[PDB]
């Protein structure tokens, strides 16, 4: 098992007419495998639809991603911003 | 034989109706040396409520589900001996004390620091004692050894941020870093000992051609002198 | 991080524990600890930051 | 890393120090030549720090 594999790859026509979106070398990184799209960094541990008590087939359609993601109040935001200044 | 663990163990294996830990006096009363009272909040309570209910269908091969059922009445006794208790503890109550603040505080912090087992300061050789040194160290290292790799923290300052959905906020190892220099300052302990013994060692073995009084004293300036007396040589 | 930091005896835990790590590192070569902290801290303060 | 562990038999860190005012120092030497020599001269001092 190696370590120093090189995994990042330049083809030598310079095609950079409309590429200004992608990631570039300063030419175009050609890795040798696709990304990994992650949905949230900060899962919530508790929240019983993924704790599963042992007490008590149902569906529940939860509003988009963001129940399991940690967010605070937009009043303690405006509590927070009038903490800026 | 760990009988409030074999119930978790079945419990995670979800077979607990296979074998239901076949009780008769030969298996439920040998791990029990009546159940022993579990300890836990609802660690130890949530199991016998699954195991009674998983032991309502056989209901007469297990003959403990009776020792099981006692200590439920029990529970009940002691959680309604406690709700009359502390309704008399909620009116006997003095409507005047005024609890100081400074003792509440010397109250806040003694209490937080015995909860996790630190030394708390008043306020109010010898290797028998060198063991007792090195195994809360090392029960330490074993303790911060257990703490899983993706730790992430959240402060109450990220929302000045506005954080998107990827985003990576520069705040979220904070507590990593904090574990990892604790976990290996624990281990080059007997490393920054060699060097103090290599600089005790090394400030200390002259001792008096440094420190003044020590090199202006009579015993050394003399015994300084006497050392480097050349040898008389015969005719 | 890879920004020089504040004024010296400070002592961050990101030089902290790349402090941490040469030794587990190397064991050794002051000059290759401190230029792992980041080369902004010197020999002579590196070893008084350690004992 | 070559370190060992904290919990090893060497944490000692104080064992053959001995600073030099604990030292020796070479004092006068009383010498006996027989039982019947009462006019020698008793001792002996080269480079003694004390009388």
């Amino acid at each position: 098992i190696m370590i120093d594999a090189a995994s990042s790859f330049v083809l030598p026509i310079s095609i950079t007419k409309n590429v200004d979106v992608l990631q570039r070398t300063d030419e175009i990184l050609w890795f040798r495998g696709p990304s990994v799209i992650v949905n949230e960094r900060i899962i919530n541990s508790g929240d019983p639809h993924l704790s599963l008590p042992l007490n008590r087939n149902e569906k529940e359609s939860l509003p988009g991603p963001f129940v399991l993601g940690l967010r605070p109040s937009a009043k303690f935001t405006a509590h927070r911003l009038s903490m800026l200044r | 034989l760990q009988e409030q663990s074999e119930l978790m163990s079945t419990v995670m294996n979800n077979t607990p109706t296979t074998v239901a830990a076949l009780a008769a006096v030969a298996a439920a009363s040998e791990t029990n040396g009546t159940i022993p009272k579990p300890r836990s909040s609802a660690q130890l309570e949530q199991l016998l409520y699954r195991y009674r209910a998983i032991q309502n269908h056989p209901k007469e091969n297990k003959l403990e589900i009776k020792a099981i059922e006692d200590t439920f009445r029990n529970i009940s006794r002691d959680q309604d001996i406690y709700e009359t208790k502390l309704d008399t503890l909620r009116k006997s109550i003095d409507k005047g004390f005024q609890y100081d603040e400074d003792l509440l505080n010397k109250h806040l912090v003694a209490l937080q620091l015995l909860e996790k087992d630190t030394d708390v300061p008043d306020y109010f050789g010898d290797p028998d004692t060198e063991i007792r040194i090195s195994a809360r160290i090392s029960n330490r290292i074993n303790e911060l050894e257990r703490l899983p790799a993706n730790l992430g923290t959240y402060s109450l300052d990220d929302c000045l941020e506005f954080i998107t959905k990827d985003d990576l906020s520069s705040r979220m190892d904070t507590f990593k870093i904090k574990a990892l220099v604790e976990l290996k300052s624990l281990k080059l302990l007997t490393k920054q000992k060699s060097i103090r013994q290599k600089l005790i060692n090394n400030v200390a073995s002259q001792a008096h051609h440094n420190i003044p009084y020590l090199r202006d004293s009579p015993f050394t300036a003399a015994a300084q002198r006497s050392v480097q007396i050349r040898s008389k040589v015969i005719v | 991080e890879n920004n020089g930091n504040s004024v010296k005896k400070n002592w961050s835990d990101q030089e902290m524990l790349l402090l941490l790590e040469g030794i587990e590192m190397y064991e050794d070569q002051w000059e290759k600890i401190a230029d792992h902290v980041g080369g902004h801290k010197r020999v002579e303060d590196c070893i008084e930051k350690f004992l | 890393s070559n370190i060992p562990d904290p919990t090893l038999p060497p944490t000692e860190m104080m064992t053959r120090f001995l600073h030099p005012n604990w030292y020796a120092l070479p004092t006068t030497v009383w010498l006996k030549y027989g039982n019947y020599n009462s006019w020698a001269p008793s001792f002996n001092e080269n480079g003694t720090v004390v009388d």
